[PDB]
């Protein structure tokens, strides 16, 4: 199967600076990753599709990037309402998911 | 105009080109005629010959009967695809095509009683049989069989005209190694799975001229084996010179065997040229082993024997070889 | 445009539970329907696949046999069947619509199952 | 009123005729029988893996919209009405480049029988693809097939069968490819399954053993006579260095050239053939003769007749052993 | 059969085939999959490859919806030209033929909800750019990029109908590759921008690998035997001047004629392939033999065995073996 | 609009125009005035005895039904009108593979004048036949013709006349010639009347005189044949007792002369007759072949400097020198 | 709906349209802008004296009969309507074989802007004739041209101009050829005068420079090395006749076989090339080396003279090599 090994588990920084994520693929997935957010007591919502395509309603601060194997999501000036958990998925094969990257103060 | 176009519109109204004339009455008698422009090159490795003709057909159609003051209606190719045409195809043509520059090269003339003269220009690659035996002296009868496709003997009957087949000057023709000997028309009925069809065959008698092959492989191999016998006039103590002459002669004989086969198609049987090549080789190999055994002995008068014996042994072969093949 | 699911369920272990979600505003014959498992304080785990136009289903190897997905055309609804419920099956389930470039576009509100 | 009726009848039949619908569109599948009158395999080139096949492909089915009653004769219409009738979509799966002959008119036949049965014949030249195994070249036999399949209609819409069991294909024996020789034709009817459905498939395949006498005359005899000559090197006296080195070197250069010239009418196969194994064995024999001379000279002028007498016996004895093995195995 | 005929005529009545489905209300997505029936031969000279496919496209049309006793209308080819079809072209195709023997090889199935299907037989000759630095022990990624021609990203988008790992299927018997072998399919979806606008392009990478069976009999093995042929010249009588001379001159001729075939096979690239480096090193090791013999002949009571010959009997084959164990390991094993 | 007026004029013109009938069918002949702007004398294929041309085939005739008096003089129309008005059925008698370029739009021209004159310009790639007698090869000078005439109408219905006089009718592009083997000396044209089995047809010919440049065969064929004759004459300057070396020289030369024969034999149609090239190789072979006979005579008499060897150093070069003066003056 | 509105708008536009008449037929000439996106340049062959070019050929003109205002959006129509609208008869003068690609449909584009601008695009693979001067081969540089021209319309009817200066022709710098290298390209607008009038013409040219490494690897260096082998014979003693004449004969035959072997692939041009000068130059040094033995075998049988040739021959070959390379490069 396709194994998602997104790192790290959580990052604890303040409001108004740049924070980036990472999603590493075991096998080749070609620009088919997806990023979602997970608030407590809330269903996931889509953020990024393809490799770096901004969904409707996503703010411009959420910037993604993609490649053949390495994938990342860069957040510019993260605010207080963005403190949630992020999930990295793939759909080049039957879909799998990562562990989940949280955010803290 | 005025008068001619209403005659044509009166002919072509209520006309079905899908149905042949006399569909349920009698077979349609079609008089064919051919004028050969030039016969192209006869390809030997691929077994066909190119031919360029003016294929002309003549029949009757009672629907195309107009009573007027104009007797002959010389018309262009824009009216070909509106009346009936027999589906004459060439049964041994690998590929063929009409010429379409600057207009479709088709002629259509209608007489007032119903004669439809359809004539088109064709370039045909017709498959021909090459015995390939006795090469380079082979005489072939290259055929050209044409018939209707869908219509059997009960519906289309073909017939030639006494002087139907006409040829060019045979001087502008593209035969290089061949010569146009003669022609013979014919006709027969073949039986297939859909019915009986009338097939007309034109046989073109071709014979190979006496050029090229001789300068190509005969004169070089004969001069090579003549040069193989100058070793016998070299003294017996000059071992490396005579064996260098020997190896160069046998490797050139093998190379000339390989080169002359490239002009020959991939046939399984042996030809006369390959027989000559093999005899030339068994002669040069016999010369090399004779020089060996003479050198082996001295380590005695066979060298003086070989200066007269080997020119004679090849010359008696030549008179046998040519006369039995001429 | 809205995926409405069923309510929360609480049954004994070893039993079977019927779980469903209803899609509205479109038809499920066009896009695939994806089921997913979210264990509390864990990551998402994909359950299976269903193509309602063809009826073809594909499942994860670890969820084969204990779970299957069914569908119907008139009600425009997707269904889950769960068999041999255990303690590790206590999670929340979502049904995901296939989106643009295979992105899991829409999500349901979530049905939490609990065993005792 | 023959011409008159034979007109209106065709006029009525093709009116209201929907060409987009097969016969029995909402019902049982139609049965498209087939027979082929093979004319000649133009060429069987191994370089492009293909055999040009000229044939008189002939389809056969029964359309109930084209059944004429009044007229009692098999109507052979002009070939251009076939663009206004439904015709089965037969396609060749291993086709590469093919055409229907178009001189002097398109070479196709239409024939309406009074029970509606449609006889449709076409003259077709297919350059079908035939992947070959050259592991035993030139002492090989090949199996070249011609796949006949319907494209758009599944087995719930069309059915294929050979008309006449094993008598459907004819004149197959008549074809005489200059290099090969047909051993047996076979007729196979299948159903293949794709992702879009299950399609009917008629299959025609020939077995082509290769005539070997051309091959001997062109490669097997020069490659043997070269070693035969090499064997002269041993006999020559030991002090004649120039003659023996010239002979062996010449034979080696010949064996090396013979090979390259051959590997030009063969595809870039990554394996060794039978003829390559033979040429490699003859090269080893010629190389061993030259190395035998190296040993003889190095032994006398480097510190002899017994070694040269032993190699004069062993070398023709071992080459006849290898020759026998090769021939028996590959025949 | 008139019941189906009036259904088809009602579908085609007032149908404008010049307009895509939903011109001003929605994006007309196209679901695409490829069934590769035969991956044909790769011609190195033209840097191209031939592929025979069953290119299928499926899209939603709301005008072609019918209510009848049959759910799927497997219609003939004619129906295809009278309805809208996407103008899918190959971005790197050179010369591709849509087969039409005996009938046009097309398919058209209209389901009852308006969903279409359009399968087609093609033989695409596409560009495969090659970097022959590691010839012949190389691996390529020959692409095949299709996409719309006139409709931009805002009008027609493309997608795979199955999972992208399972949307390009290669048949098991369908491998006409005689030189290479196919190591697996690989797809990707992206957006390309040109002078007109941004277009959706779908890329199919075919991974290949050259098998070293043709060149290990044609080039490597005759050059190794050519070097070995020169290696036996050090075991020859010091006095035998024309013999060692002929050995050398011929080896040098066989070495220079053997290189010709190498450049005769591959295209006229500016750089040097790894086989060319093998040719150069074998040339150096065969042309040093003549330099050694010329030194012996310049330096030639009887004569003695030259010390240069006794050193060259050992040094030259071990240097050749060391070069082989370097070259073959470095290129083949990595 | 003025464009609507022109649409009306075009429609009226075609309302009654029968394209199956020549102008003045019941009347006299339709005089087609032909013209050819040669744009590129393509390459001459020596193997197939054919040559390629690229012409601007301008035709011109008078059709009284296509007469107009609208607010224009010349109606420079597009290609679609030419598919529906008369068009002389000109075909090339010797043309093997003539083809009309179709990129982008059909390369055709239609300019209906006010008085009824028409102009019809096409762009062709005629591949006409050329009968070549390569006996003086390669000092030959061919004349490849190009005969075009009707295929359906006789001389009593359509007559073809050159628009200009002399040969101006065919103006060869000053920089239009793909002849790497020849060069175009000039053109000569004429009009004949050929009678066949269906009648007389007016045939116009255009002879293009060619002349083969010798320069390719001076570097490829002649000089490597000359130098190996000089190389074969080195054998007379060596020692008498040097059998190995003189024998080598001999068996080598002959081989490179025989090798130089095959490629030439192949670089020409396999005509039964021989060429002037072959009368140079055979004599140069005979000089080389007699050199090995000379050494065999010396080796027959050996056991000093041979007098036969000293006389062969003078007789053999001046026999070759006088042969090259005879051969290069008869054909030049 | 909107679809019926677009349908009746297009049907109104093509009702009464006369394809036989150009826009503004009785008035000013129509301006036709052009721009080319080059896909690749495949086979620049000196045997047939042509090059193969694949391009995205766009055209843009104005047609007041095709002005719609009902839809405020560019109408990208299907590729089959282009046979029902007027297009310019643009042809290439140096064409030999051209085809528009027809998989899966005819690869053409037509887009109707609301003002009346029509953007007509094509994917054309052409084999344009490019007459080459192979007098400095293989160190030469070429000038291959494409001659875009109108056929049936003179300068009073049509006007050709590049759309936006040198930004019209794009994608040239990413074209990768095996043996050449694109140095420069230039765009020329000119008016040629034929017998029927004056026609506008856009000339697109190229500056192909030939890479040398293939020809050094194949022709120059084996000739140099077989010339090096010819001077080994100066070290073998004079009395060893067979070795020295084998050394002469093998390299003489090698030089003439390379000379006749690297030329039948080339065309039958009547002038001499730079590689042909070097092969004739190397054959002179090889033939003089065999004649050097022919002199010394005649002086003795019929040590100073071959010692002088041991030093002079590599020097005068080095002098000939510097004169050759500095003149031609
Ligand atoms: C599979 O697909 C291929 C490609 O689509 C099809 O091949 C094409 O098929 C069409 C339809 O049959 C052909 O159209 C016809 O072409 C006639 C001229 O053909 C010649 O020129 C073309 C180039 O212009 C060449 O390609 C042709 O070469 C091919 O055909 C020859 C036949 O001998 C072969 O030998 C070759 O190997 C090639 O295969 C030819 O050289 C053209 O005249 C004809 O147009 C007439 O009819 C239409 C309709 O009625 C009129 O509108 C039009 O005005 C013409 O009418 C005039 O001419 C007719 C005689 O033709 C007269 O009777 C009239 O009175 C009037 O004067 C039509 O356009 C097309 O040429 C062909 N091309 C190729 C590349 O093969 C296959 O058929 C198809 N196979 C199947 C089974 O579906
Ligand atoms: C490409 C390599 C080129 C190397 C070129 C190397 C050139 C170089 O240095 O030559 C000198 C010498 C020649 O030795 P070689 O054995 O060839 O020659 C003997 C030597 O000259 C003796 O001195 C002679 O005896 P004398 O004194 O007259 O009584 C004897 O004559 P005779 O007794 O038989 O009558 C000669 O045969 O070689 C070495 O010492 C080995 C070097 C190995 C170098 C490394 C080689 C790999
Ligand atoms: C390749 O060859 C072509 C043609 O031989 C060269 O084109 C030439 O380019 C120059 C520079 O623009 C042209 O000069 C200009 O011509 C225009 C014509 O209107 C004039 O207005 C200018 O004032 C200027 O004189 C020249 O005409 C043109 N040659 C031809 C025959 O048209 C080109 O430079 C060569 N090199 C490259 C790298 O393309």
């Amino acid at each position: 199967n396709i194994v998602m090994t997104q790192s790290p588990k959580s990052m604890s920084m303040s409001v108004g600076e740049r924070v980036t994520l990472s999603c590493k693929a075991s096998e080749y997935v070609g620009t088919y990753v997806s990023w979602y957010q997970q608030k407590p007591e809330q269903s996931p919502k889509l953020l990024i599709y393809g490799a770096s395509n901004r969904y409707t309603g996503v703010p411009d601060r959420f910037t993604g990037s993609g490649s053949a194997t390495d994938f990342t999501l860069t957040i510019g000036s993260v605010q207080a309402e963005d403190l949630a958990d992020y999930h990295c998925g793939q759909s080049y094969s039957y879909p799998t998911f990562g562990a989940g990257t949280k955010l803290e103060l | 105009e005025g008068d001619v176009t209403v005659i044509l519109n009166n002919l072509l109204e209520g006309y079905d080109n899908k149905l042949r004339p006399d569909i349920g009455v009698k077979p349609t008698l079609i008089h064919t005629d051919m004028y050969v422009n030039s016969i192209g090159p006869v390809n030997a490795i691929n077994m066909e010959y190119t031919i360029d003709i003016f294929f002309a057909q003549t029949w009757y159609d009672r629907r195309l009967k107009f009573n007027s003051t104009i007797k002959v209606l010389r018309l262009n190719s824009n009216m070909v695809g509106k009346i009936w045409i027999p589906d004459t195809f060439f049964r041994n043509s690998k590929k063929a095509d009409a010429h379409w520059i600057t207009t479709p090269n088709r002629m259509l003339r209608i007489w007032n009683d119903g004669r439809v003269l359809y004539t088109l220009r064709l370039t045909i690659d017709a498959e021909c049989q090459l015995q390939l035996h006795n090469f380079p002296m082979d005489e072939h009868s290259c055929p050209l069989e044409f018939s209707s496709y869908g219509y059997p003997r009960e519906e289309i009957v073909y017939q030639w005209k006494r002087s139907s087949v006409e040829v060019g000057d045979t001087r502008s023709w593209r035969l290089y190694q061949f010569s146009f000997v003669g022609l013979r028309n014919t006709t027969e009925v073949v039986k297939t799975t859909s019915g009986d069809y009338v097939v007309m065959s034109v046989y073109f008698d071709l014979s190979r001229r006496m050029g090229y092959f001789t300068i190509q492989t005969y004169i070089p191999c004969t001069l090579i084996v003549v040069l193989s016998w100058v070793s016998f006039w070299i003294n017996k103590d000059a071992v490396p010179a005579r064996t260098s002459l020997g190896i160069t002669t046998v490797l050139t004989m093998t190379t000339l065997s390989t080169i002359a086969r490239k002009s020959l198609p991939k046939v399984s049987y042996v030809t006369a040229m390959d027989l000559f090549v093999s005899v030339c080789f068994i002669f040069v190999f016999s010369a090399l082993v004779e020089y060996g055994t003479l050198h082996y002995f001295v380590s005695a008068k066979m060298d003086s024997y070989a200066r007269i014996f080997f020119p004679t042994a090849f010359c008696l072969f030549n008179l046998v070889y040519w006369v039995s093949y001429l | 445009v809205q995926l409405q699911q069923s309510g929360a369920e609480l049954v004994k272990p070893g039993a079977s539970v019927k779980l469903s979600c209803t899609a509205s505003g479109f038809n499920i014959k066009d896009t695939y329907m994806y089921w997913v498992k979210q264990r509390p304080e864990q990551g998402l785990e994909w359950i299976g696949r269903i193509d309602p136009a063809n009826g073809d289903t594909k499942y994860d190897p670890k969820f084969q046999g204990k779970a299957t997905i069914t569908t119907d055309t008139f009600s425009n609804t997707a269904y889950l069947q769960l068999s041999s419920l255990t303690s590790e099956d206590t999670a929340v389930y979502y049904c995901a619509r296939k989106g643009l470039r295979w992105a899991m576009d829409y999500w349901g509100q979530g049905t939490s199952v609990t065993v005792s | 009123g023959n011409m008159s009726f034979v007109k209106e009848t065709v006029d009525k039949l093709l009116k209201g005729y929907d060409i987009r619908l097969r016969p029995d569109f909402g019902g049982p599948p139609v049965c498209v029988g087939m027979n082929i009158d093979i004319a000649s395999i133009d060429m069987v080139s191994e370089v492009n893996m293909d055999y040009t096949l000229t044939m008189y492909f002939q389809q056969y089915w029964r359309d109930k919209r084209l059944a004429y009653s009044g007229i009692p004769l098999n109507l052979t219409l002009d070939n251009r009405v076939a663009d206004q009738l439904w015709v089965p979509d037969t396609y060749f799966l291993n086709d590469k480049k093919s055409f229907v002959h178009g001189v002097t008119v398109k070479n196709r036949m239409i024939r309406l029988h009074p029970d509606g049965t449609v006889l449709y014949g076409l003259r077709i030249t297919t350059t079908a693809a035939c992947m070959m195994d050259l592991r035993r070249y030139p002492l090989d036999e090949q199996n070249c097939t011609l796949e006949i399949e319907s494209y758009g209609y599944t087995t719930d819409d069309i059915e294929f069968y050979w008309r006449g069991g094993d008598k459907a294909v004819t004149g197959v024996e008549r074809i005489e490819l200059p290099q090969f020789s047909i051993v047996e034709h076979r007729l196979v009817s299948r159903n293949v399954v794709f992702a879009t459905g299950a399609y009917p498939r008629l299959s025609l395949s020939f077995r082509l053993k290769r005539n070997i006498g051309y091959f001997i005359l062109q490669t097997y005899m020069p490659s043997i006579l070269i070693t035969i000559l090499s064997w002269v090197s041993f006999w020559i006296n030991y002090d004649a260095s120039a003659a023996r080195v010239a002979l062996g070197i010449t034979t080696v250069l010949t064996m090396t050239t013979i090979n390259t010239h051959l590997r030009e009418t063969l595809p870039k196969i990554p394996y060794v053939k039978a003829i390559d194994m033979y040429l490699m064995g003859c090269f080893v024999f010629v190389f061993l003769a030259l190395l035998e001379y190296a040993f003889v000279n190095y032994i006398f002028f480097g510190r002899v007749n017994a070694i040269d007498r032993w190699s004069r016996i062993v070398f023709p004895f071992t080459f006849s052993l290898f020759n026998l093995v090769y021939w028996l195995y590959y025949v | 059969t008139t019941v189906f005929t009036r259904i088809l005529d009602r579908l085609l009545d007032g149908y404008d085939n010049r307009l895509r489905p939903g011109l001003g209300e929605r994006v007309t997505e196209v679901k695409t999959d490829i069934f590769v029936t035969s991956f044909g031969p790769v011609s190195d000279h033209d840097m191209e490859y031939t592929i025979d496919v069953f290119f299928r496209q499926s899209w939603k049309d709301e005008r072609l919806k019918f209510k009848g006793p049959m759910t799927v209308l497997r219609l003939n080819n004619l129906m295809a030209s009278k309805i809208w079809t996407p103008d899918t072209f190959f971005h790197n195709g050179k010369k591709s033929v849509a087969h039409n023997m005996t009938m046009p090889n097309k398919l058209l199935r209209i389901t009852e909800d308006g969903t279409l299907l359009y399968t087609m037989r093609l033989t695409v000759r596409a560009e495969c750019p090659m970097h022959l630095e590691d010839f012949p022990m190389d691996a390529h990624a020959c692409p095949l990029k299709f996409g719309s021609y006139a409709y931009t990203r805002a009008e027609v988008v493309y997608e795979w109908t199955r999972e992208p790992a399972r949307s390009v299927v290669v048949a098991e018997d369908g491998s006409r590759l005689n030189q290479y072998d196919l190591l697996g399919q690989t797809v990707d979806s992206g957006i390309v921008q040109s002078s007109t606008g941004e277009y959706v392009v779908m890329t199919t990478h075919f991974h290949l690998k050259r098998k070293i069976g043709y060149f290990v009999i044609q080039t490597y093995l005759p050059c190794i035997m050519t070097v070995i042929l020169s290696q036996v010249s050090f075991w020859l009588n010091r006095e035998s001047v024309p013999a060692r001379t002929v050995f050398g001159v011929t080896t040098v001729l066989t070495m220079t004629t053997l290189s010709i075939s190498a450049r005769n096979s591959l295209p006229k690239v500016a750089y040097a392939t790894a086989m060319d480096w093998f040719i150069a090193v074998c040339y150096a090791f065969v042309f040093s033999a003549l330099i050694e013999f010329a030194t012996v002949n310049y330096f030639t009571t009887f004569n003695s065995v030259s010390k240069i010959d006794r050193l060259s009997r050992i040094a030259f084959p071990l240097l050749f073996g060391i070069f082989n164990l370097v070259y073959w390991a470095t290129y083949l094993n990595r």
